[PDB]
Formats: C-alpha cells, sequence, structure tokens
C-alpha cells in the first residue's frame, strides 16, 4: 500500500565521422607524347599505373 | 623522334701503294694495312703512271 516510485530514463550515444579528398595526378611532355617508343604509348600506360 | 639518322654510301676505286721497293721477277709484294683484303684471286692489277 505504497506510492509509485520516481522515474529515471536514458539517453542513447552519437558517432560520427568524416569525408575526405582523393586526388591522383598524371604528367607528360607534348614531345614526349609525339614521339613513338617501344611498350607503347606512355600516356595510356601511366593512366593505368595510376 | 627528336633524333634522326640516316646512312651514306661511296663507290671507289681499287687502288694499293706498293711500301717496298720490288724489282722485275718478285711475286710478292708489300701494300699498305689491310689493304690487299679487297683483292681476291683472278683480279687484273696495273701499274699506274703520272
Amino acid at each position: 500500500g505504497s506510492l509509485a516510485p520516481k522515474s529515471a530514463t536514458r539517453n542513447p550515444v552519437k558517432l560520427n565521422n568524416f569525408c575526405q579528398i582523393f586526388k591522383k595526378s598524371y604528367e607528360i611532355t607534348k614531345t614526349a607524347d609525339a614521339t613513338k617508343a617501344r611498350t607503347g604509348s606512355a600516356l595510356a600506360n601511366d593512366k593505368k599505373r595510376r | 623522334d627528336p633524333e634522326f639518322s640516316w646512312w651514306e654510301e661511296k663507290l671507289t676505286h681499287n687502288r694499293l701503294e706498293v711500301k717496298t721497293e720490288a724489282a722485275a721477277g718478285v711475286t710478292t709484294l708489300a701494300v699498305d694495312t689491310d689493304q690487299a683484303w679487297a683483292c681476291v684471286k683472278g683480279d687484273i692489277l696495273m701499274v699506274e703512271s703520272v
């Protein structure tokens, strides 16, 4: 024959993260582009590697 | 390519110089270095004049 008890409660936990910028670059001189060499064109191989 | 090459060839006589004096009746002659390689069996050589 007593009274009702006191109430209690809790809260969730917050989590977060960030976004990151990525960059990769390739470069070739115009003379080397026109120059014909074995192992194919240098620009395409550089693009593949990068 | 930025670097290019070509080949040229000259047509010349087969001229030999006798370094050592030889009298009539000598079957062996001495010439300048590596000059005798051009001649083979059957070639006709004639003494030249001014």
